[PDB]
């Protein structure tokens, strides 16, 4: 029934991933560094804002 | 036009940046925008009698970048509501200087829906019973939420008119997810259960356990496999999922295309494996959160009905119904206890993500037909293939690429939920994909330079 | 239609933050 379409999809996916341009180290390191920088920026800004505003919230409330 | 012309030129509007803002200044303005969003996220509302109730919209706090009891109780709700209502009006063709009118109408409709949402939130029972607060306190809370929604809209236009990068929705969602992860990794809050002072932050807890406890092996075990507070296995899983999603997000099928009208414009057309960038995650997360919220409301109001019970049974986590099989398992012990639930959840995640990707490529104009139309418009034929085989290669690549990208992103979300990583699969995937979108903007700007 | 820039938006956000803080302080002081 639906086994043949599923096998067709699986084979097409395998052919695609094989034909794809897998990242190398020189690109993976750059992308990981950029993602780490962005995550650090947003997360640490939020962390420091929360740290600052905890005592402020205690004083005002 | 109509009679709405006078009212669409009353709210503040962000002027064009005139010049072209450099990437450093765009990054600085994005940082300022997210700083304002976070600061307002940490400021509680005025007039709240009690926050001891159960959050009716707890499941829409990640997808809406909201925070209960604060100025960003609604989060990015004004932007989403304005966009949805304007898309509904444009599709049904009632409402289609035109750009200024469209922006004014979207602002007005978003603010009206923001007022309605504030009224709904007040009436949901949070902040205390709306009768003891009084009409004055209810109106004050509504006014505060109105001004907060106006500020959110202003920040969104600040980001979208060229002063900053990306949009308000993605920036705020990613910022909230990253803040949650960094808090769970570095919070100094200490919870005492008789054993002693224990920091909530996993790394700070590790350092404190190593410093204070005389048995270093026991401290290491209780800081790595901790269950009462976030532990180090959660952080390792989060970093691992970050790494795997980063690796799979760089996958791309590079089609070598050449122009035929303007000769010499040889370039590359990359078809990413994640063809729909976190679109399946957005759709699935929004659907699950909304279904959870209406299921909670129906259970609270209509407890006992078979239709309500089959939709989902709540204790604030599902314990049965259609909303229980849509929930990630809390621990691997739950997977061992109920394997049917785990199988159904995995199947739902993979199938929903693949179907959402395959539907979105057609909906958003990413199907091979539209890409072939663009290639004909620019004469961008493939170097190896002929001019009459563009559609064939596009059908070979793009549909399979989108389906497998949805499948892989769903599998990554399932893996992150099963490993118990900080921020869950939805939050991790959304944050990393949004950061990759910003990195793509950065590399595009560098390529332009 | 008022066409403000990014600095006016930041100023408006800070003013709203200050207004909320003053509302909280006024409530705390009228309680005491
Ligand atoms: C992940 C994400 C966005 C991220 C976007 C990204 C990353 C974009 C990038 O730019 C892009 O370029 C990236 C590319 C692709 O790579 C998610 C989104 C948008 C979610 C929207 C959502 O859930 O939007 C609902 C709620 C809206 C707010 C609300 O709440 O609006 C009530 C309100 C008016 C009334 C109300 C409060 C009712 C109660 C009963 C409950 O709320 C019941 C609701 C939940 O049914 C009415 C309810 C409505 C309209 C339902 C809507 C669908």
């Amino acid at each position: 029934q639906f086994v043949e379409p599923s096998r067709q999809f699986v084979k097409d996916s395998i052919r695609l991933v094989k034909r794809c341009t897998k990242p190398d180290r020189k690109e993976f390191q750059k992308i990981a560094m950029a993602t780490a920088i962005g995550f650090a920026i947003m997360g640490f800004i939020g962390f420091f804002v929360k740290l600052i505003h905890i005592p402020i919230n205690n004083i005002i409330v | 036009l109509e009679v709405i012309k006078p009212f669409c030129v009353i709210l503040p509007e962000i002027q064009k940046p005139e010049r072209k803002i450099q990437f450093k200044e765009k990054v600085l303005w994005t940082a300022i925008t997210l700083f304002i969003f976070l600061v307002c996220c940490q400021i509680p509302l005025f007039g709240i009698m009690s926050s001891d109730s159960a959050d009716p919209f707890y499941w829409m706090r990640v997808i809406l970048a909201s925070n209960r009891g604060t100025l960003m109780e609604l989060g990015i709700s004004p932007i989403v509501t304005s966009g949805l209502i304007m898309q509904l009006l444009a599709g049904a063709k009632i409402i289609e200087k035109d750009r200024a009118l469209f922006n004014g109408a979207q602002k007005l409709f978003g603010m009206i829906i923001t007022i309605g949402q504030s009224i709904v939130y007040v009436m949901t029972g949070m902040y205390g019973d709306p009768s003891e607060m009084g009409a004055g306190i209810c109106l004050l809370i509504t006014i505060q939420l109105f001004v907060a929604g106006l500020i959110v809209l202003l920040l969104d236009e600040l980001l979208q008119k060229g002063y900053g990068l990306g949009s308000g929705i993605s920036l705020f969602i990613a910022t909230n997810i990253c803040e949650t992860i960094v808090w769970k990794a570095f919070s100094p809050t200490t919870v005492n259960t008789g054993r002693g002072m224990e920091f909530e932050g996993a790394i700070i807890a590790l350092f404190h356990l190593l410093a204070t406890r005389t048995d270093k092996v026991r401290a290491l075990r209780e800081a790595f496999y901790r269950q009462n507070l976030p532990n180090l296995m959660n952080l390792i899983a989060t970093i691992f999922v970050f790494a795997v999603v980063i690796y799979f997000q760089g996958f791309r099928y590079e089609l070598p295309i050449r122009s035929t009208k303007v000769r010499g414009q040889i370039g590359i057309y990359p078809i990413k494996l994640f063809y729909t960038s976190n679109i399946p995650i957005i759709l699935q997360s929004a659907l699950v959160s909304n279904l959870y919220v209406i299921s909670q409301m129906l259970s609270a109001r209509f407890s006992g009905n078979l239709l309500v019970s089959l939709l989902g049974t709540w204790s604030a986590y599902p314990v049965g119904g259609l909303c229980y099989y849509l929930s990630p398992p809390e621990s691997f012990g739950s997977v061992l206890e109920d394997p049917v639930h785990a199988v159904v959840y995995i199947v739902f995640m993979l199938g929903s993500c693949a179907f959402f990707s395959k539907t979105w490529i057609e909906v958003s104009g990413s199907s091979p037909r539209d890409i072939a139309k663009q290639f004909k418009d620019q004469g961008m034929v493939i170097n190896g293939k002929r001019e009459t085989s563009i559609y064939r290669e596009l059908k070979k690549i793009i549909p399979t690429a989108a389906a497998f990208g949805g499948l892989c992103i769903g599998a990554l979300s399932v893996l992150a939920d099963f490993l118990g990583a900080i921020g869950s699969g939805t939050g991790i995937l959304l944050a990393v994909t949004i950061i990759y979108q910003y990195f793509e903007i950065f590399v595009k700007e560098q390529s332009e330079v | 239609g008022l066409k403000v820039g990014p600095v006016p938006v930041l100023v408006m956000s800070l003013l709203f933050i200050a207004s909320v803080f003053m509302l909280h302080i006024w409530g705390k002081y009228t309680r005491s």
